[PDB]
């Protein structure tokens, strides 16, 4: 009766949708068929006598995207008509995602998740997947967010944004999307979660000793952070932490909602006899300036809040004694006005595993969603790329000649601006 | 979906088309009688890209496959995989229009742009969806540069929404099987500047090069040059064609690497060129694959990217790779060749993975590059431009059937704007 649902969009978000989809269907029994043969009730639908159905919608302009679920093995498991599919892509534009392309397909998702708001009994909020890249991501969402606040003003609104990393950029416009995209998160979403690309392929390197991961290996370990925030509803816990409570004790400001992620047990087969895994250990591995899925240094940075989510078989005795030794130690600190910057969460269920899963078998394991001004950092290193090209106006005749103006680009960047400066000045 | 059309023009484009479908048809498993016989359903699910549903579960493309004398199509037809084709899209002409641009655009062009301009019309509202226009012509000829021009210039005015895409040809010194290739390619990009938004400038040329040193065949035939241009426009389209771990189409890599409107004129390549003996020696990993196109003998072109910096690229790969060890390389090729890329834009490359490779590789890339090396290409058309226009040579070919002399001035004028606007950003 909580009924938490999930929208996804672009590449990014679809093939984190197979992830994420994956790992529920492992979670509960349900077999790629859709049939079992309640903890499900959150995410899925029931239908029939034992056939269920994820509450989501798989929008994606690239038809390209969704034919491969269409032509996977969850054909007969997903609803048909809510894999939304346009016919033209956004192309790695805000403005083509934005206004353009968007209102030929609006129509169609929002009245699949209103036909999914109004089936369940009372929903917390809608898990939204977009990547700052620059085709749906950015721009498709924006719409989306802005809808979906003047239709939901209430409900929560969560997002799990693939950041681009600042050392590396996996297309040429990433600066300029990432700034337009912004806004949108800031003064809409409740409370905006970062991941980077060049951030998990150092964990997935050093930790579990794979030199060549993969997408299919990197959404696994995202799949994962994002069960871990929602276990507490889609399962019962001896400390239970819900998303209105979860962001409340993350924001203690309104813009100031950007967090990061963490997932300290990461280690392969062979590598888990050889290391018993430890509360004590896991919640200190979490803490590393590397194990982070954020480029970042959060040595620099003090942190504002924090969520441990423990899950499998945790006692709370040694997560009381585990975070006493976190505040013993010098390299972290937190700011002078927040005593204190923990909030535990623990429930009975392990991490599912994927077969032929990278990842391991845990006993127990940890996600925790810190809210510190270590992310000023790589967004400092992108608002230089931004106005270093706009200086030479670059690319953004293909965004004038769709629609925006000139003006829109320095007003994002003074979103963002001032943006940072609130960092600095709850640092002090 | 995400349909396109697909042009020819002169001896090139025509001979580029019969291979250009020797391999699209190896990528559907296609007959040339256009029947299905592939065992994949990845290849089947977008063959409606280039192929219209033809009766009894047959495949047909496009192919405008037009030309102002009928001795290309009529080799055409008796060529491999030339049966596919529709006799009505092929539009033939009663004289090849000869080298001369003018009598090749106004008149005898103009005497045959409505008959093409109808069939391009009935394949575009019949498409539901197209993605643009995409054509392969040569600077140098008459053909491909006279109505070649003039056609895509009518198809932005009436398409202008639509992105579109151009294999041109360029001429060479070395390399010159013509004397008027100057005045003919001076003219065509005068158009090509605005009238297309991205160009890709190979050249006959470096073909040969890429074919001696690389590939070591004792016998390059236009076919074998043309082997690397059919398998490479292929991987540009390779995105939205196939699946992909992460896709890049035509739209999507014309966007974010096209700084400004003038500047889409670019250079490809191909990463996997080898010997029948040397390939067994030679273990093709992603880090080898790289700096192997980045190089300046790989890009089929007559620039040296040396010279001029980068200002954007791309890497549309045709594997089941790791996105690991492609993205840390090609930042290691800009620390290693920091230099050698613009410091303005970071980042200057848009990778793009398919997870399906080509018959019988594992492994696959194509290197689109925005240089200011072809800013020596063009420089040096300016100059034997130049040379032959002080002494008004040639020019009553021209003058004679229409294209008034004040035009030759205009077209140098914006070549001369336009690496005028490439040294300006190096
Ligand atoms: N790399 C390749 N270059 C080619 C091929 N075929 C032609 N060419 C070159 O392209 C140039 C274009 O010549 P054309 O195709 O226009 C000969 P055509 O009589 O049709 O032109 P007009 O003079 O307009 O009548 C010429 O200089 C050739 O050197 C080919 O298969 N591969
Ligand atoms: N973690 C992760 N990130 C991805 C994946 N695919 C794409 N991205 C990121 O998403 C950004 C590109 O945005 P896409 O999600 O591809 O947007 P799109 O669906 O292509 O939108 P169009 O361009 O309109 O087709 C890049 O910066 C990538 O870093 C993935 O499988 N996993
Ligand atoms: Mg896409
Ligand atoms: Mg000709």
């Amino acid at each position: 009766m909580r009924e938490c649902i999930s929208i996804h969009v672009g590449q990014a978000g679809v093939q984190i949708g197979n992830a994420c989809w994956e790992l529920y269907c492992l979670e509960h029994g349900i077999q790629p068929d859709g049939q079992m043969p309640d903890s499900f009730n959150t995410f899925f639908s029931e239908t029939g006598a034992g056939k269920h159905v994820p509450r989501a919608v798989f929008v994606d302009l690239e038809p390209t995207v969704i034919d491969e679920v269409r032509t996977g093995t969850y054909r007969q498991l997903f609803h048909p008509e809510q894999l939304i599919t346009g016919k033209e892509d956004a192309a790695n534009n805000y403005a083509r995602g934005h206004y353009t392309i968007g209102k030929e397909i609006i129509d169609l998702v929002l009245d699949r998740i209103r036909k999914l708001a109004d089936q369940c009994t009372g929903l917390q909020g809608f898990l939204v997947f977009h990547s700052f890249g620059g085709g749906t991501g950015s721009g498709f969402t924006s719409l989306l967010m802005e809808r979906l606040s003047v239709d939901y003003g209430k409900k929560s609104k969560l997002e799990f944004s693939i950041y681009p990393a600042p050392q590396v950029s996996t297309a040429v416009v990433e600066p300029y999307n990432s700034i337009l995209t912004t806004h949108t998160t800031l003064e809409h979403s409740d409370c905006a979660f970062m991941v980077d690309n060049e951030a998990i392929y150092d964990i997935c390197r050093r930790n579990l000793d794979i030199e060549r991961p993969t997408y299919t290996n990197l959404n696994r370990l995202i799949s994962q952070i994002v069960s871990s925030i929602t276990a507490s509803l889609r399962f019962d816990g001896a400390l239970n932490v819900d998303l209105t409570e979860f962001q409340t004790n993350l924001v203690p400001y309104p813009r100031i909602h950007f967090p990061l992620a963490t997932y300290a047990p990461v280690i392969s087969a062979e590598k888990a006899y050889h290391e018993q895994l430890s509360v004590a250990e896991i919640t200190n591995a979490c803490f590393e300036p590397a194990n982070q899925m954020v480029k970042c240094d959060p040595r620099h940075g003090k942190y504002m809040a924090c969520c441990l989510l423990y899950r499998g078989d945790v006692v709370p005795k040694d997560v009381n004694a585990a975070i006493a030794t976190i505040k013993t130690k010098r390299s972290i600190q937190f700011v002078d006005w927040c005593p204190t910057g923990f909030k535990v969460g623990i429930n009975y269920q392990p991490p599912t595993v994927v077969p032929g899963g990278d990842l391991a078998k845990v006993q127990r394991a940890v996600c925790m969603l810190s809210n510190t001004t270590a992310i000023a950092e790589a967004w400092a290193r992108l608002d230089h790329k931004f106005d270093l090209m706009y200086a030479k106006r670059a690319f953004v005749h293909w965004y004038v000649g769709e629609g925006m103006e000139e003006g829109e680009f320095s007003e994002a960047r003074e979103d963002m601006a001032a943006l940072e400066k609130d960092y600095e000045e709850v640092g002090v | 979906m995400r349909e396109i059309v697909h042009i020819q023009a002169g001896q090139c484009g025509n001979q580029i088309g019969a291979k250009f479908w020797e391999v699209i048809s190896d990528e559907h498993g296609i007959d040339p009688s256009g029947n299905y016989v592939g065992d994949s359903d990845l290849q089947l699910e977008r063959i409606s890209v280039y192929y219209n549903e033809a009766s009894s579960h047959k495949y047909v493309p496009r192919a405008i496959l037009v030309d102002l004398e009928p001795g290309t199509m009529d080799s055409v037809r008796s060529g491999a995989f030339g049966h596919l084709f529709r006799p009505d899209n092929f539009i033939f002409g009663q004289s090849g229009a000869g080298n001369n641009w003018a009598k090749g655009h106004y008149t005898e062009g103009a005497e045959l742009v409505d008959s093409v301009l109808d069939v391009v019309r009935k394949e575009c509202e019949n498409c539901d969806c197209l993605q643009g226009f995409q054509l392969t012509h040569s600077l140098g000829g008459g053909t491909g540069s006279g109505m070649g021009t003039l056609l895509i210039s009518k198809v932005r005015e009436e398409y202008p929404d639509r992105i579109m895409n151009t294999f041109s040809v360029v001429p060479s010194p070395k390399v010159s099987d013509t004397v008027v290739e100057p005045y003919n390619a001076t003219l065509s990009i005068h158009q090509l500047v605005e009238n297309t938004d991205e160009t890709y400038c190979i050249d006959n040329e470096a073909l040969y090069d890429i074919c001696f040193r690389t590939l070591k065949l004792a016998t390059p035939t236009y076919g074998d040059l043309n082997h690397l241009v059919s398998a490479t426009m292929s991987g540009v389209t390779t995105s939205l064609r196939f699946p992909g771990q992460l896709n890049a189409d035509l739209r999507k890599l014309a966007v974010n690497m096209v700084p400004f409107p003038r500047l889409h004129f670019f250079m490809p390549g191909f990463a996997p060129l080898t010997a029948r003996g040397s390939q067994q020696y030679r273990a093709l990993t992603v880090p080898e694959l790289t700096q192997q196109m980045f190089d300046a003998k790989n890009m089929m072109a007559a620039c040296d990217p040396r010279h001029g910096r980068y200002l954007t690229v791309a890497t549309v790969f045709r594997g089941r790779m790791s996105m690991k060890e492609v993205d840390e390389q090609m930042l290691a090729i800009q620390s290693k060749n920091s230099s050698y890329f613009v410091e303005w834009i970071p980042n200057n490359v848009k990778v793009a993975v398919c997870d399906i490779p080509p018959r019988g590789l594992k492994m696959s890339s194509t290197f689109i590059g925005n240089s200011t090396a072809i800013q020596e290409l063009f420089k040096r058309i300016s100059e034997q431009f130049t040379a032959m226009f002080r002494r008004k040579a040639f020019l009553h070919w021209y003058t004679g059937e229409g294209m008034d002399e004040m035009e030759f001035t205009e077209a140098e004028s914006n070549m001369n704007d336009l690496v005028s606007e490439y040294q300006q950003y190096q």
